[PDB]
């Protein structure tokens, strides 16, 4: 549960931190290793990794993905790729 | 941009020299002007 | 990785056999000069092997180092062994193994790792001509 | 064309390093037929394919000088006579 | 400095004397129209002569 959390937050989801698109990363919430004081902390920490997975997915998806084979600029083009390119160093 | 900036200059410099050497060769030896 | 490093030994046995079998006056002065410039690169190979031995005795050589080290002369031996096969197969003597080197030099010329080799072999082989 | 498509992202030096040594033989081809009038043909891939005194066909690189090369070789061959 | 662009279906706030104009929308709100006209003048003039 220690190493599993770092694995899930880095972007390689744990088997304890189940990846969902409606609740993101979330702790199991029913096993006897979690208790009300740490539950709030665990809920707080899950959100950062949920954002991290979407970030890394979107950066991989729009940077270096085609050789020049949408036409929309809010999904493709040089400026959006530049946004992802800055995002990895951020 | 990837284009010629200093490779076409020593190339286009030579094309016209070659052309002038042919056209002058017509006149001053074969007398195309006489025809 | 061990499988990829063995072919230079057959490509070294082929290079040492050309100097014996094709050293007769029937093939002539050009073949003698050709095999004697084949000999210089074998000298260079042994010169490689000495310094590699000094690194290996102190444990400071590994198979990842040896792979990178023997990759440049792998191509060298490949060219010399293929040329030995071709000169043997057509029984070439005279000018037919002075045209073959001219042809090999154009054949690989995009990197010019082999072009300097074939140019050197033609320079040495054409002096008795 | 893969240079002009992406010249700002991090995949640019790798593409330039490939293209910079892939243009070594093609530049030599152009430097032969213009300076000694030796036509060159690798495998059929040369940009110029094979009275009027032409034995060559013509009808990416700068097309502004491409058709100039087509006439610049036969002028050398005319100077050979 | 040349009058050449390499865009693929995108904008860099500019649209001889061919396809050169600036539109107020695509030009950023913190860059003024004033310096943008000077940029446009440079590009068009250099392309012409």
């Amino acid at each position: 549960m220690i190493h599993e959390l770092l694995l899930a937050l880095s972007g390689y989801p744990g088997s304890i931190f189940t990846w969902n698109k409606r609740s993101g990363l979330q702790v199991s919430q029913d096993f006897p290793f979690l208790h009300p004081s740490e539950t709030s902390v665990l809920n707080r920490l899950c959100r950062l990794g949920t954002d991290y997975i979407r970030f890394t997915e979107f950066i991989e998806q729009y940077t270096g993905h085609v050789q020049q084979q949408q036409g929309q600029g809010g999904l493709h083009g040089i400026y959006l790729r530049a946004f992802c390119t800055g995002l990895d160093s951020v | 941009v990837l284009m010629k900036r200093s490779i076409t200059a020593p190339l286009a410099a030579h094309i016209s020299l070659v052309n002038k050497a042919a056209v002058d060769y017509f006149f001053v030896e074969l007398h195309l002007e006489a025809h | 990785l061990v499988h990829r490093i063995l072919p230079v030994a057959a490509s070294y046995s082929a290079v040492t056999r050309f100097i014996e079998e094709k050293s007769s006056f029937e093939y002539g002065q050009v073949n003698h000069a050709l095999a004697a410039a084949m000999r210089t690169l074998v000298k260079e190979h042994l010169i490689l092997v000495s310094q590699l031995e000094q690194l290996h005795r102190q444990g400071l050589l590994s198979l990842q180092k040896l792979w990178f080290y023997i990759q440049p002369a792998m191509r060298t031996m490949d060219i010399l062994a293929s040329l030995a096969t071709s000169v043997d197969k057509g029984e070439c003597l005279g000018g037919s193994t002075l045209s073959l080197l001219h042809d090999r030099s154009f054949s690989y010329t995009g990197d010019s790792q082999a072009q300097e080799l074939c140019l050197y072999l033609t320079k040495a082989a054409s002096a008795p001509y | 064309q893969e240079a002009l498509h992406n010249c700002s992202n991090e995949h640019y030096p790798v593409l330039l390093s490939l293209l910079k040594t892939s243009c070594e033989p093609y530049t030599r081809f152009i430097h032969d037929w213009v300076y000694s009038g030796v036509f060159r043909d690798a495998y059929g891939e040369f940009m110029i394919q094979v009275k009027l005194y032409w034995t060559h066909g013509y009808v990416v690189f700068l097309k502004h000088i491409a058709h100039d090369i087509y006439v610049c070789g036969k002028t050398i061959n005319l100077l050979k006579l | 400095l040349h009058g050449l662009l390499l865009d693929q279906h995108e904008e860099f706030f500019i649209k001889s004397l061919k396809q050169f104009s600036l539109r107020v929308e695509i030009l950023p709100s913190y860059i003024p129209v004033r310096v943008a006209e000077k940029i446009l003048f440079v590009g068009e003039s250099v392309q012409m002569f």
